């Protein structure tokens, strides 16, 4: 069972076996189809990581979020044979054709951790990131 | 709370075909998502700044492959090699990790040459001037290089530094020297008082001053 | 091709508001921030805020809060900046640019600048003053008490440009001053003429100046 912390309202953490994340939203393109690997089915994520923990990790996310794996739309993460280290990134901007996603994503997020406040608003490029993170000393253990 | 970018060096001068390092130093760390959130400008007189190097190493468009970007975390480092003559510029690093989004305070780069002693030149206030009331005297330090230089007045033998006005120019497009312009301004009044003025010139090309002197009498 | 083009160099008083504007072209206008940043003579870059015209969404360096108010026009694509309650502190140029997220958060293109001088000064031309010697003559000229900025210096209606240093302007009783020399051989001086040329385009004045031997 993951455990879940947001610290300061606004930044929020995920951990579950060997692997931990922090989950960030902004308009910062850190991946784009045309470089990095694109994820449709959980099996694409083994070219994400070389631990399986965060896979594992990852997909616990996207099913606890809501994320429908055959008929929503794929995301992308960095490639393990690159230097740069794991992240998957997802786009969650509340617009056009994105937009159903993004309101199923928002619940889906609201039902995760509570008090997170929504930062993609109406309009605007909104990109989800998960990153390797050391578990915050603040976050609890159980 | 604001991140602080410091380069160095303020300023350097490099000779053509040689290698320009500057450096920029951040009080906390820019990376976030694997990447460097540390950009270069490159900034020449009477222009805006020009993208170099996004994200510590990324080419910005049209940008020769002598700019190269590295460094992570805390420090980051612009390379120019071969130095050409069009890269005689202002270069600002800036941080784009944290709002507010902050800059370097700037390292000017300059063409190394051979040292050059200033052609210095005095004149006394223009009957034009001292018939409207007013009296400046006017010394010129043309075509020296290195650009470092003290000019000291003197009038009737004492230092004068009150009413003095510098102006320099910036690297010569043809012989890559600097030029200067200082001027001593006073009333009529006070200028009719004295005999003997001098402009005088420390530079390491001499040992001792270029001075150039007038008589009011004479 | 992106291009911005910012409004022309504004004078105000102390203590009134100016608005300055930054029109783009050759891109999506509502897709991106268009920031604003404060260079001041000699100085570096100080970042002022932005905006994002797609929403009217606005942040703001803390520095500039109730300096500096930023607003879009989206069926003309122009941004504007007002400064308020000004001083010779906001004397300044200033850039708008656009931010870029792809890969990285940058400014990747930019504004040619507009300068803001704010001063009490009145439109003044200015005086024209000869500098002769009291192998090869410098001979100068000296441009004194003239507002606003700028003065175009020539030696000889520009057939003598070799040779010629003109210098940057300083303030002087909240008037601007400069100087220009030009150095030319012995024998072509007083034998041939040499003219500086000072034109001021605020005040409509163009002056010419012989440089004559003194007596
Ligand atoms: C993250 O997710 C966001 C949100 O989806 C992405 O942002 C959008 O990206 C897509 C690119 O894939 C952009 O789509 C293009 O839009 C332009 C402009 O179209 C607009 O104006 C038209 C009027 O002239 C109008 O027809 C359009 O309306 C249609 O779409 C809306 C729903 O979005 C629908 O309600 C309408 O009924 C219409 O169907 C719209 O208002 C358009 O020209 C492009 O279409 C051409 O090119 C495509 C090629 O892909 C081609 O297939 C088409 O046939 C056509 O020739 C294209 O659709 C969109 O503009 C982006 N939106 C914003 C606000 O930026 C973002 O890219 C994602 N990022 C990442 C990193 O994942
Ligand atoms: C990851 O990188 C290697 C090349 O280094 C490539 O062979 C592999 O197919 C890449 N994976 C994906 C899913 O594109």
């Amino acid at each position: 069972l993951p455990l879940l912390c947001t610290l300061n309202k606004s930044h929020l953490y995920i951990k579950g076996g060997n692997a931990s994340f922090q989950i960030s939203f902004d308009d910062i393109a850190v991946l784009l189809p045309q470089y990095d690997v694109i994820i449709q089915h959980p099996a694409d994520m083994s070219w994400c990581s070389k631990s399986d923990d965060q896979i594992w990790l990852s997909q616990w996310f996207m099913n606890a979020v809501g994320h429908d794996w055959h008929l929503d739309p794929p995301f992308l993460c960095r490639n393990r044979t690159k230097t740069e280290g794991f992240i998957f990134q997802v786009n969650t901007s509340k617009t056009g054709v994105n937009e159903n996603y993004a309101k199923k994503f928002k619940t889906g997020m609201h039902h995760l951790y509570r008090e997170y406040p929504d930062s993609c608003l109406n309009g605007k490029l909104c990109l989800m990131k998960a990153q390797p993170t050391s578990w915050p000393l603040q976050c609890p253990l159980d | 709370g604001d991140i602080v970018l410091t380069q160095s060096p303020a300023s350097l001068a490099v000779s053509l075909g040689q290698r320009a390092t500057i450096s920029c130093r951040a009080s906390e760390s820019v990376d976030d998502y694997g990447i460097s959130f540390m950009n270069w400008f490159q900034q020449k007189p009477g222009q805006p700044p020009k993208l170099l190097i996004y994200t510590a190493s990324s080419q910005g468009s049209g940008v020769p492959a002598r700019f190269s970007g590295s460094g992570s975390g805390t420090d980051f480092s612009l390379n120019i090699h071969p130095m050409e003559e069009d890269d005689t510029a202002m270069y600002f690093c800036q941080q784009s990790k944290e709002v507010p989004y902050t800059f370097g305070g700037g390292t000017k780069l300059e063409i190394k040459r051979a040292d050059a002693a200033p052609t210095v030149s005095i004149f006394p206030p223009s009957s034009e001037q001292l018939t409207s009331g007013g009296a400046s005297v006017v010394c010129f330090l043309n075509n020296f290089y290195p650009k470092d230089i003290n000019v000291k007045w003197k009038i009737d033998g004492s230092e004068r530094q009150n009413g003095v006005l510098n102006s320099w120019t910036d690297q010569d497009s043809k012989d890559s020297t600097y030029s200067m312009s200082s001027t001593l301004t006073l009333t009529k009044d006070e200028y009719e008082r004295h005999n003997s003025y001098t402009c005088e010139a420390t530079h390491k090309t001499s040992t001792s001053p270029i001075v150039k002197s007038f008589n009011r009498n004479e | 091709e992106v291009q911005l083009q910012q409004s022309g160099t504004v004078l105000a008083r102390p203590g009134a508001s100016v608005k300055m504007s930054c029109k783009a072209s050759g891109y999506t206008f509502t897709s991106y921030w268009m920031h604003w940043i404060k260079q001041r003579p000699g100085q570096g870059l100080e970042w002022i805020g932005a905006i994002y015209p797609g929403d009217s969404d606005t942040k703001y360096n803390q520095k500039f809060k109730g300096k500096a108010k930023l607003t879009a026009v989206t069926s003309t694509s122009t941004a504007y900046m007002e400064l308020s309650s000004l001083t010779n502190e906001d004397s300044a140029v200033y850039y708008c640019t656009r931010r870029n997220t792809l890969t990285g958060d940058y400014f990747d293109y930019w504004g040619q600048g507009t300068t803001l001088t704010v001063s009490s000064a009145k439109t003044t031309p200015p005086s024209v003053y000869p500098l002769a010697p009291g192998s090869m003559v410098t001979l100068g000229c000296l441009v004194k008490g003239y507002f606003p900025e700028p003065v175009t210096v020539t030696w000889n209606s520009g057939s003598l440009s070799s040779g010629v240093h003109t210098f940057p302007a300083v303030l002087q009783s909240d008037l601007y001053t400069l100087s220009s020399s030009v150095t030319v051989p012995s024998s072509t001086w007083p034998s041939e003429t040499v003219t500086c040329n000072v034109a001021h385009p605020a005040s409509s004045t163009k002056v010419d100046k012989k440089i004559v031997p003194r007596d």
